C-alpha cells in the first residue's frame, strides 16, 4: 500500500516517461524516497516596527 | 542616559526665498605571531573578532607570506556570503599585495571570474561557488586552505560547505580550513568540528549611545531622512553616516529623495556624499564607498546589510537603525517562496550599533521604541536552511554522492515537510528519476551556473518537440531576468512603449530590448534614447556569453541548430513556444484569475488572492489598454508589502499549453 525507494549507493536517462508519472505519482514520490532512507507577515510600505496620499516628504520650510 | 529617547524634526530646516603603514594598526596584526602557531597546530580553527578587526583583508595575506601556498602551486579559497564583499575586498587585498588585481589575487563570482589558471594565490569567493567546486574536484585538490568567512551570518550555502568539508577532513590531512566570524557563540562551531579549539580576537571598541523613539513612526523612511539632517545641521564634522535600509529599491528612492533636498538648501548646508550599497551594485559604483571624504563634507553612507556585518566603511560616527531586514522565507506545506521584509532580531540590531563605536564614541539612532525592542523583537536569527526551497541544494547533493540526506551531518537539521517538497520539485521537472537515481536532464542541470528551473527551460526549447527551436530566445529571455531591477531609468512603461508599442507580457518586452540592441550594434546611444541602462546591458550580455557556451557544453545549441532548419518559425509562433517553455520550468509559479482577482493554482498552496505589481507591465495594460485580464499569469517572483505581489509577470493564453507541457501537476488541477 505504501512503496519503498531505495537510492542506488553507488545507461542513461532522457526523460522519465509518460507512464513512470502515473506509476509513482509525484505525492507518493517524496514519502516513498523517505522510507528508503529510514525516515519512517504583511508590512506596509515603510511601516515603523510597532505601529499600526503621498503628501510629497518636504521638511523644508521658507 | 536616559535622555536617549528623542523626537523626530528636531523643527524644520531654511532656504533662502603609505598603505603597509595602515595594515599595522589593524588588530589581527598584534596577534599575527599566535595565530599562526595556532593554525599549524590544528587542522580546524575558529577565529572570533570584532567586525573591522582585519581578518577577512589580513589573514589570507599572513598565510601566503609564512609559505602555505607552497611558492604558487597551491592556491588559497577565501569564502564570502555576499558578492559585494567578495568583489571589493579583493580589490583591497590587490593593492596592499601591489599585484594588478587577477593575476595573483582575484575573485571568482558566478557570471565574472578574475582569475588566471597559473598566477592565482589566493581567491576571493562566493559561499554557492564553492559548492560548484565540488561537482569538478570532489577533494578540493588544488587548495592548501579554505577560509570561511562570515560563518556567523549561516547562510544555506555556508551550511553545506561545512558539512561537505566535515567529510572530506579525514580523507585529507594537509587541508586547512578557518571559520571566521563575528564575536557570536561559536560553541556550536567547536562541537561540530569534534571540540575544535577557538581563538577570540580582542576589539577596541568605543561606548555608542543609543537612542529610542517617544512612539513607534507611521514611515520610517521619512524618519530616517529627517535623522540624517539633524544630524548634518546640528553637529560637527568629521562625522560619517550610517544608514541601513532593506533593499536596493529603498536605497534609490531615498537617495533621490535625499538629494532633491540638498539642491533646495544649495549653498548655505554643507556638502553631502551620498554613497549607496546593495546587493547588485556595479564595479564602479563599489569604488566609490571606500574613498575618504574630503575637507568640510559629509558622506551619507545608504546601505544593506553588507555594512552591518561583511564590510566597514572607515569613519563612521553615526548610525541610523531602523530595524528591517528584506528576506526570502520559504514555506513547506504552501511551497513556495515570498520576498517579505521582517522586523530583526536583537542579535543584529546591537551589531548595527557597533558600528558606530569604530573610530570614536558614536551615537545609534533606533526608529523603534524600546518596548518594541525588550519584547517585540526575536532574539538570535533563524538560519536560512529553516526557510529554503533547498531543490538546487538536494540536486546537488545527489550528484555528489549523498545518498542518505538525512544522516548527512548539519549543524542544523532540514525539516522533514521540506526535504520532502524539495524531493517532489525535483521529480516534477524531471531531473529526478521515479527510481530516484539522477538522470541526464539531473546531470546537465548542475552544469548551469543558474537554478535547476532555469535550466529546464533552456533544456526544453533546444530538445521538447512541441517547443524545439527557441534555445536563441530563450538564452536571451533568462539572461535580462537576472538583471531585472537595474534594467530601466524612470519608470518602466515609459522606456517599454519606445521599444514596442504593444508588448503582452514582460519576458516578450526584455527579448525586444535586447534584440533591438543588438540589432543597433550594441550602441551606448541606444540605451540612452530609448531609456535602458547601458551599464546593466553589459552585464546581460555577460550572462548571455556564459549560458552560451555552458550550452555548447551540453550540446542544446547543436540540437537547436537542426531544429531551426525543420521547424520554420514565424513571429507568431515564436512567442507561443517561449511561454511553453517557461510553463515547464515554473510549473508552480502558475495564477488563475478568479472572482476576486488572481489566484494560486496549487492544492496545497489554496487561494491567496495575489495581486500583479505597479512595475510590470501586465498592470500597465490593465489599467491604460481596455484588455481583460488574463485567466493564467506566470510570475518569476513573489513578493509581500501589505498583499503578495508578483514580478515579471507571463501571460498564457491557452488552457491546453498547461496539459501538455506538465501533464503529472495539472491533469488534477484542471
Ligand atoms: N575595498 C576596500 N577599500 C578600502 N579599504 C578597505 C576595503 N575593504 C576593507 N578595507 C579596510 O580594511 C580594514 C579591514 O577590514 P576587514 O578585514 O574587511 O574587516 P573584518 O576584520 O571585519 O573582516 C577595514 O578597516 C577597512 O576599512
Ligand atoms: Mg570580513
Amino acid at each position: 500500500k505504501k512503496l519503498v525507494i531505495k537510492l542506488s549507493e553507488n545507461p542513461l536517462v532522457e526523460y522519465v516517461t509518460e507512464k513512470e508519472y502515473n506509476e509513482v505519482p509525484v505525492e507518493e514520490f517524496g514519502d516513498a524516497l523517505l522510507r528508503g532512507m529510514g525516515w519512517e507577515q504583511i508590512h506596509p510600505d515603510g511601516l515603523g516596527i510597532g505601529a499600526k496620499e503621498e503628501a510629497s516628504f518636504m521638511p523644508v520650510v521658507k | 542616559r536616559v535622555k536617549r529617547t528623542y523626537e523626530v524634526t528636531r523643527d524644520k530646516y531654511d532656504y533662502v526665498f603609505t598603505i603597509q603603514e595602515a595594515r599595522k594598526l589593524l588588530p589581527v596584526h598584534q596577534y599575527k605571531d599566535e595565530l599562526l602557531q595556532e593554525i599549524k597546530k590544528n587542522q580546524v580553527l575558529i577565529i572570533m573578532g570584532e567586525t573591522g578587526s582585519g581578518k577577512t583583508t589580513q589573514l589570507p595575506q599572513y598565510l601566503v607570506e609564512d609559505g602555505f601556498t607552497d611558492q604558487g602551486k597551491l592556491q588559497i579559497a577565501i569564502t564570502q556570503p555576499r558578492r559585494v564583499a567578495a568583489t571589493s575586498v579583493a580589490a583591497r587585498v590587490a593593492d596592499e599585495m601591489n599585484v594588478v588585481l587577477g593575476k595573483e589575487v582575484g575573485y571568482q563570482i558566478r557570471f565574472e571570474d578574475k582569475t588566471t589558471p597559473n598566477k592565482t594565490v589566493l581567491k576571493y569567493m562566493t559561499d554557492g561557488m564553492l559548492l560548484r567546486e565540488f561537482l569538478t574536484d570532489s577533494k578540493l585538490s588544488k587548495y592548501s586552505c579554505i577560509m570561511i568567512d562570515e560563518a556567523h551570518e549561516r547562510t544555506l550555502a555556508t551550511d553545506i560547505l561545512i558539512g561537505l568539508l566535515k567529510d572530506i577532513l579525514p580523507q585529507r590531512p594537509t587541508l586547512k580550513l578557518l571559520i571566521s566570524s563575528a564575536t557570536m557563540n561559536a560553541k556550536k562551531f567547536s562541537e561540530f568540528f569534534d571540540n575544535c579549539p577557538i581563538f577570540n580576537v580582542p576589539g577596541r571598541r568605543y561606548p555608542v549611545d543609543i537612542h529610542y523613539t517617544l512612539q513607534p513612526e507611521a514611515n520610517y523612511i521619512h524618519a530616517a531622512i529627517t535623522t540624517i539632517f539633524q544630524i548634518h545641521t546640528t553637529q560637527s564634522l568629521p562625522g560619517d553616516i550610517l544608514v541601513f535600509l532593506t533593499g536596493q529599491e529603498e536605497i534609490e528612492r531615498t537617495k533621490t529623495k535625499l538629494e532633491e533636498i540638498m539642491s533646495k538648501l544649495g549653498s548655505r548646508t554643507k556638502q553631502m556624499i551620498i554613497t549607496p550599497i546593495y546587493a547588485n551594485l556595479p564595479q564602479e559604483q563599489q569604488l566609490k564607498i571606500f574613498q575618504p571624504t574630503p575637507e568640510n563634507c559629509r558622506k551619507v553612507v545608504l546601505a544593506t546589510n553588507i555594512a552591518e556585518t561583511s564590510l566597514t566603511i572607515d569613519g563612521i560616527r553615526y548610525v541610523i537603525d531602523p530595524g528591517f531586514v528584506k528576506e526570502n522565507s520559504y514555506v513547506p506545506s504552501t511551497g513556495m517562496t515570498q520576498l517579505l521584509t521582517v522586523p530583526c532580531s536583537r542579535a543584529s540590531v546591537d551589531q548595527r550599533a557597533g558600528r558606530a563605536g569604530r573610530v570614536g564614541p558614536g551615537k545609534c539612532f533606533r526608529i523603534f521604541t524600546k518596548w518594541s525592542y525588550l519584547h517585540e523583537l526575536e532574539l538570535m536569527p533563524k538560519p536560512e536552511i529553516t526557510r529554503t526551497n533547498l531543490s538546487n541544494t538536494v540536486l546537488l547533493l545527489l550528484s555528489l554522492g549523498v545518498t542518505d540526506l538525512i544522516k548527512f551531518p548539519l549543524m542544523d537539521k532540514p525539516s522533514i515537510p521540506t526535504l520532502r517538497k524539495s524531493l517532489e520539485n525535483l521529480y516534477i521537472l524531471g531531473a529526478l528519476n521515479s527510481k530516484g537515481t539522477i538522470t541526464r536532464l539531473g546531470k546537465m542541470m548542475c552544469e548551469f551556473p543558474c537554478e535547476p528551473e532555469f535550466a529546464k527551460v533552456l533544456y526544453t526549447a533546444a530538445t521538447h518537440e512541441q517547443c524545439q527551436g527557441v534555445l536563441e530566445e530563450c538564452l536571451t529571455i533568462v539572461s535580462m531576468l537576472h538583471e531585472t531591477p537595474s534594467l530601466f531609468i524612470g519608470q518602466k512603461r515609459d522606456a517599454a512603449a519606445s521599444v514596442l508599442s504593444e508588448v503582452e507580457s514582460d519576458h516578450i518586452l526584455y527579448l525586444e530590448i535586447f534584440n533591438q540592441w543588438r540589432n543597433s550594434k550594441f550602441s551606448r546611444s541606444w540605451c540612452q534614447d530609448h531609456k535602458i541602462q547601458f551599464k546593466t546591458m553589459l552585464r546581460v550580455r555577460n550572462i548571455r556569453n556564459q549560458l552560451f557556451r555552458c550550452s555548447e557544453k551540453v550540446g542544446l545549441v547543436e540540437k537547436n541548430d537542426q531544429a531551426r532548419m525543420k521547424i520554420g518559425n514565424i513571429a507568431g509562433y515564436i512567442n507561443a513556444r517561449i511561454t511553453r517553455c517557461f510553463i515547464s520550468g515554473f510549473p508552480m509559479n502558475i495564477v488563475q484569475l478568479g472572482p476576486t482577482g488572481y489566484q494560486t493554482m496549487g492544492r496545497s498552496s489554496g487561494g491567496l488572492n495575489v495581486s500583479v505589481h505597479p512595475t510590470s507591465i501586465l498592470f500597465v495594460n490593465h489599467k491604460e489598454k481596455a484588455q481583460r485580464p488574463s485567466k493564467y499569469v506566470l510570475y518569476q517572483q513573489l513578493m509581500l508589502t501589505s498583499k503578495e505581489f508578483i514580478r515579471d509577470c507571463l501571460v498564457i493564453p491557452k488552457e491546453e499549453w498547461l496539459i501538455d507541457m506538465v501533464p503529472q501537476i495539472f491533469k488534477d488541477l484542471i
